[PDB]
């Protein structure tokens, strides 16, 4: 339970309510960056404050919280955030995706498909998919308002002309509900397909940049691409060195100074499930 | 190998804590007459670093450096260059450097002054390394 | 074996600098550098004092063959650290006597338009600062005009009168005779009278 | 074969223990007290209060102690602590004319009504390291003058009465609160000043310095700098009349800036404003300079420096955000870097084909 | 009639006495010791050493004590003290591969040879004000692991061996020394790095942050951050062979940046470098980010942010200069301001004619 | 004038040093039964400042504020809002505020608690003003 | 004498020699900003470091030093600098202009004419007269090299077109020796005429900006102006309230909150001389 001297989930009720109104607006306007009066957390800005605030505003006593970073529950920041939530809520926690009611993640969508009533909360550094093309909010806001997305299409076409490929490899922009160009958070291109027509509700929090957006269940999410340069996900020549999976995003572990390396699933829960199956 | 030995004992003196070296030299009660060629002087050593750790040099600030020099009655010259500003420590280091060049003192001081100091520094370093290694993040173990 | 520098380096260097500043800021005015009692022959007192005051590791010094002596070079290196260069174009301070040639003079750095101070200063040892062709000097440092008569080489006189190098480029001339010196900066208009 | 193991929690705990031990340092030395930091490192405390958002000297000193003197970490500690507290009141507007002066100077006139009161300052000291501070010493026995505080009207009031400057009038506009609503560019001057007060001291100082060097010049003169105690009052709903809850040590800077010649009024000096907690002044001066620079849209000024670029200045001013996001690179980034690596390897293979 | 009187010297002396008394604070509290500041406020000391130019922890702590915790004033005190000291030697180039590690992390790979060594850090702490520090406490008894330091090759070496990055080669170029010759824009990378190391932490942090937000993006990943003890060696003219004069605690940051595709070589990651005294890292990270940003002319990059504007960044980076010039407005400026006032009054009279 | 008097004594209590007020209240040995309506709570007072000191309002940060409320046996309500975080001080200030509204205590406390506290604060202020005025720069004196 | 533990004049001999070479080059190139490797002083940058370094590099034991700020010897910074020099040199000091061999000043040239062998050393914040037109050194250096001074002339003409007058009131640019446009330091336009054909050597130090320049004795210094808008100096309707002088630069002393003021000479030594004459 909550026995730390702080309000449940550490946010005062006013902040929770403001964030909840923001969440509802975001759901009603898929892909649109809803500004919200976010607060400074015990974690520094840029270390997951937006996801922390979203989880604190949605989480209840019966929720089973899963926190992952780089697809792993044992990552330093994942451990920190999960311990904070255990302190200020007392909720049950799990590393198993299929048992989680709330999944707060940084840079991965779990390999295990999500299910109805699950909520996955993404930590987002840059909520504006046009930011690296247009650094100014004064311009990107108008571009989203008027659906003026040409600079993005030009960026993609110039990337193809220069390198023969789209240069963006993570935080790959996606069109949501046929209207809004949205940043999917810095998940790899590998994870973008999972966002399309998913039974779980997706929430996205950028605490430093003060934005919340959402993709409701069963919403179209299509990565920007070309017919002759179709969206392609990361591939590796090796399977997971532990579970042998060929269908998972792999992380490269450098073993020695002589160039010896191995590749292992970024999704440690999926890796454990695969290893137990065999 | 003489130059390497001199470098080693000078290093050991330069890395020693001034208090322990002073205590150890007081205890050894070495009777040696010397004159200070260069009074212990504190100035700066300009630090050269490398781009990327391996590339072109660039100046990464300065550090305090104290230098001292002494001469023994037989003409032996002892020198010391130590980071910081402890003039007395620099004088002691220079005196030990002069003494270590005399055949009558090299073996005795090496067994009783230099080696002991190096061992103490190594022990302190090892303890700190253990404490720091407590913070290593473990990910995989070979089975 | 090495020569002796100022007895009071700080005070003597300051006095010599103030004398030289008087000379350079008021072209044609003869000043005496009395702090040094014997120059590093064949260098006279004034030349040696100027070198001791100004020269150091940052200022390469070129000495013409007639003024280049082993003892002089050793004393300069010991007392100033100033690197000694064998080519006039590499010098910040150039030292020479009446035998300076036109080629050596034209080899001296004059600075650049953006960095006019990056040139050389020529210290020329003259036989006399009083019995040469009369020069009338005008310009900065001179209220109306000033009349001098140093004994100058033809190449130096041509350089002063014609000013081939466009301002702000040009060398600054220090004429030395014994313990006395006068200065002609690049700005001085020099007319052979 | 390789098996995953749990290392995150224990490594984190060990790292935090190491940091706490380093903070304590040599146990032969007495542990620093928060009171000592508050009293003797008072300028660091001033900065931590101003940028952390809470004017509580003890809390700022506590944050500094906890942060091992890291001003950025201490500022973040105080700022985060702010989130846990309830807003029990909103003060009545401060009235700096009622300040009890520790220091009052003006650069625009040799002498002014109320005089040049240097107060405690390092100005005009010769910055020679005082090695006597390596050991305990005796503080000087202060000389004393008359105890009366002479009338010290604001220099800008004297400027405006002559018609040289414009009085800052209050139309009753409701201030914007960037702590409750995220900033919307272009921001009102109230929002800009709120953000500047919270901004990084060094960043704003560099911006103001660039303005002094021609990158968006505003021709500033230090019209007045005051440092002293100002009373805080509230109007509680329980009682319905104003109550004085105490006083705060604050520094106020008013800069005279380059004059303008509007179409339909006499030409007059422009002005900038800075306000900070405590005695440290340069934050207030830089705040006034950058406030004037960001006033460019009001005056139709053609921007010549980044200090006039509102979004660039304000979006990167808060060192909580900037330090957090720069430090976040320390976080594991191997999934994204793996994506980058995959693309780069394919590009290299294609080029070498 | 009015007669002039002498007040400058006595007012200045009184002001300095007031500042010294304020620095001492309440005499009931023990006076802070420089050793205490060095040990327990070690991150402030790290910043003061890095920006003051002298890596002497005791001197930095002394400056902080003398400056009443004002990091800017302490930095200036140390920098000024530098001028009074002679340069007795120039170190041989540092070799960071020999560092005795207190901390070593890499964001680009989950695990690396030598491991992720968090060391003493505030990273992953919950920034909740620790009120137990208001009273004396006990530092944690540190747990211990194996004492051996595993081989920790630089991550960029592993990148370069794969061909993903370019080794930083040494051509023997003589570094520029901005402490002896004023900078000439455009500056060499050596001069730029020297200036960045001396630069204001907050200014450079904000610039790096702006680069992360699209104002001159360099796609940075924290390839490696190391903090530890590195030995310093010199070659005295007296002896002619290298001598180790001790060791310094330093932090080194190597950033992977945006890859490039040069016309006649495989595409590869760019890189940035940061190096500071002590443990404080964010200065090193910001230094690497801004170094990469200022590498734009080398890579023919079209500037999209002020962080890429070399003169704007470097000319205003040194907080000694910036703080001094912003504070100088406190100096009497009444002659100038009188010159301004005369013009403005004439303009007003002419307009009102 | 009652409201002005209440404001004045509340001010005096709010500006008092907690130690001196506690000592003075302990010495007066006032026997009064009260119940805490609102437990001393520490939160924030948002500070409103003015552009140029006189113009539009803007938010200049926050400060710590402790508030307390008590009720006496006769129903009198005492309140306190003091900068800082001293809950005990806030409770004492609220108790004194309640007592000062009772006719039996107003005169006695005013002569022996409030006026003395105000005088001490004024004396401290005057001493500090003298010390500060030592730093005034003198330029001209009328003859 | 020097009894403080520091070298005479506080600078090491290497720094003095470098500055002296810079001074000689500056003299030979009137008006040209000579870069020099200036050092950090006990005074902050922007508080007179360049003038301090120049005075330390020129001053000797027999010099009589006068230090003034705003024309007054008793100004705070003047007192500080003079006390520093008394500490590290022991030189005689004076408030009398005619007895000074060295005059270090901030923003004034004394009313008393200077004489041969006197050196006046100006403290200069911005040594580049084009800086406020062109903030970048990379451009102003080239403009001085190529004598491309049009932006300055355009600034002056635009000022006249806008306000009917040149807007610059202090640090008024001046052409030196017919060639170099030079910043005369922040002296009011009142003092610029005194620089023309003056028997004393003028030195200018900008420590923060790392520049030294000079005007030799008897050198032409002409303020940039127009025939129909000739250079005009500051004027006041009142004489000095103390000495009654009408020929001196006046400072405005605000006496009371009711608008009562007086005007008194900025040059306090000149004011004392005038008051003693009457
Ligand atoms: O602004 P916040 O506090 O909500 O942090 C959001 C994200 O910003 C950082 O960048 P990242 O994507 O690498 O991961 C970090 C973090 O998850
Ligand atoms: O850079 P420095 O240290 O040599 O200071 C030169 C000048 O810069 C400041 O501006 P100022 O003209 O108002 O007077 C001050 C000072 O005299
Ligand atoms: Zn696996
Ligand atoms: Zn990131
Ligand atoms: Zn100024
Ligand atoms: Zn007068």
């Amino acid at each position: 339970a909550n026995l730390s001297g702080y309000n449940f989930a550490y946010l005062d009720e006013q902040t929770k309510r403001m964030i909840r109104r923001a969440i509802l607006k975001a759901v009603a306007i898929p892909g649109y960056q809803v500004p919200f009066g976010g607060r400074e957390m015990p974690m520094p800005y840029g270390w997951g404050t937006g996801g922390i605030q979203l989880t604190a505003s949605v989480i209840g006593e019966s929720d089973v919280l899963k926190v992952i970073d780089q697809g792993a529950d044992d990552t330093t920041n994942a451990v920190s955030i999960r311990n904070f939530f255990k302190r200020v809520t007392g909720v049950n926690t799990t590393e198993r995706t299929d048992d989680a009611t709330l999944i707060q993640t940084r840079h991965r969508i779990p390999e295990t498909p999500l299910t109805e009533d699950q909520i996955i909360i993404f930590q987002v550094p840059i909520p504006e998919p046009l930011r690296f093309i247009e650094p100014r909010e004064t311009e990107t806001r108008t571009m989203h308002a008027l659906e003026e997305y040409g600079v993005m299409q030009v960026k993609l076409y110039e990337d193809i002309a220069r390198f023969g490929h789209i240069a963006t490899t993570y935080a790959y922009p996606v069109k949501v509900n046929g209207r809004y160009v949205m940043d999917p958070s810095p998940i790899p291109k590998f994870d973008n397909p999972k966002m399309d027509m998913m039974p779980a509700l997706q929430l996205f929090g950028a605490g430093r940049e003060k934005r919340i957006y959402a993709v409701p269940p069963f919403t179209r999410v299509e990565s920007l691409d070309f017919d002759d340069h179709p969206f392609t996900v990361q591939q590796w020549d090796e399977p997971c060195a532990i579970c042998g999976s060929t269908h998972s995003y792999l992380d490269e572990v450098v073993l020695d100074d002589a160039g010896n390396r191995m590749f292992v699933c970024s999704d440690t829960d999926y890796c454990r499930q695969q290893s137990e199956a065999k | 190998a003489d130059t390497a030995t001199r470098q080693h004992w000078m290093s050991v003196l330069a890395h020693s804590q001034p208090a322990e070296l002073a205590a150890r030299l007081n205890a050894l009660n070495i009777t040696a007459d010397y004159e200070v060629i260069r009074a212990a002087e504190t100035g700066l050593v300009q630090i050269q670093a490398r781009m990327g750790g391996t590339g072109e040099r660039f100046f990464a600030g300065d550090a305090t450096l104290t230098r001292a020099a002494v001469r023994l009655t037989d003409g032996t010259l002892g020198y010391s260059w130590v980071l910081g500003r402890d003039k007395q420590h620099a004088e002691r280091c220079a005196l030990i450097d002069a003494l270590m060049q005399q055949s009558r003192h090299f073996q005795n001081l090496s067994e009783t002054l230099i080696a002991p100091l190096d061992a103490d520094r190594m022990a302190r370093i090892a303890a700190r390394q253990a404490e720091v290694n407590a913070s290593r993040v473990d990910f995989f173990t070979m089975v | 074996t090495l020569e002796t520098a100022f007895m009071l380096p700080v005070q003597d260097a300051q006095h010599s600098f103030r004398r030289l500043l008087k000379a350079m800021s008021e072209p044609g005015v003869i000043v005496a550098l009395h702090q040094l009692k014997r120059g590093w022959q064949p260098l006279n007192i004034a030349t040696t004092s100027v070198l001791l005051t100004l020269a150091d590791n940052d200022t390469p010094v070129w000495l013409s063959t007639p003024l280049n002596n082993d003892i002089v070079n050793q004393s300069l290196r010991f007392h100033t650290n100033a690197p000694l260069v064998s080519q006039p174009e590499q010098a910040t301070f150039a030292v020479t006597d009446e035998a300076i040639s036109s080629e050596q003079l034209n080899a001296l750095s004059t600075g650049t338009a953006v960095a006019p101070e990056a040139g050389a200063t020529l210290i020329l040892q003259v036989a006399s600062l009083s019995g040469g062709r009369m020069l009338r000097l005008t310009g900065a440092g001179i209220a109306e005009e000033r009349m001098i008569a140093p004994q100058l080489p033809e190449c130096i006189l041509h350089e002063l009168t014609e000013r081939p190098h466009p301002f702000p480029l040009g060398i600054d001339l220090i004429l030395t005779c014994g313990e006395r010196l006068l200065a002609i900066p690049r700005t001085t208009h020099v007319e052979v009278c | 074969m390789y098996v995953a193991v749990k290392g995150g929690e224990k490594a984190i705990d060990a790292a935090h223990a190491l940091q706490e031990s380093r903070r304590r340092g040599d146990t032969d030395l007495p542990e620093l007290s928060v009171a000592q930091i508050e009293q003797q490192l008072n300028l660091a405390v001033d900065r931590v209060m101003t940028e952390g958002g809470i004017a509580d000297r003890e809390l700022a000193a506590l944050a500094l102690k906890q942060a091992s003197g890291d001003n950025v970490e201490a500022i973040f500690l105080l700022r985060a602590y702010r989130t846990t507290l309830a807003k029990l009141a909103v003060s009545e507007p401060l009235d700096t004319t009622g300040m009890r002066l520790e220091r009052r100077i003006s650069a625009v006139y040799k002498d002014i009504p109320g005089g040049q009161l240097l107060g405690p300052t390092y100005d005009y000291t010769h910055r020679l390291l005082d090695f006597t501070l390596l050991a305990n010493g005796e503080a000087p026995t202060l000389t004393t003058a008359d105890s009366e505080q002479q009338p010290s009207p604001h220099v800008f009031s004297l400027l405006a009465r002559q018609g040289l400057a414009k009085f800052e009038e209050d139309s009753g506009a409701q201030p914007d609160d960037i702590t409750r609503t995220p900033p919307v560019y272009p921001c009102s001057r109230s929002s800009r000043l709120q953000q500047l007060m919270r901004g990084d001291e060094g960043y704003l100082l560099a911006l103001a310095y660039s303005t002094q060097r021609g990158y968006g010049r505003n021709h500033p003169f230090a019209g007045e700098i005051r440092s002293g105690y100002i009373d805080v009052s509230i109007v509680p709903e329980e009682l319905g009349f104003a109550v004085n809850v105490g006083e705060l040590l604050m520094t106020e800077c008013e800069m005279v800036n380059g004059f303008i010649d509007p179409p339909d009024e006499p030409p007059h000096f422009t002005r900038g404003y800075g306000l900070v907690f405590g005695m440290s002044e340069r934050k207030a001066m830089a705040m006034a300079l950058v406030d004037r620079a960001l006033q460019a849209p009001e005056y139709g000024e053609h921007a010549t420096g980044p200090a006039q670029d509102e979004e660039f200045v304000l979006a990167h001013a808060d060192n909580v955000e900037a330090a957090g996001f720069v430090s976040h690179l320390k976080l594991p980034h191997y999934v994204d870097f793996q994506a980058e690596l995959e693309l780069l390897k394919r590009l290299q293979q294609e080029k070498n084909h």
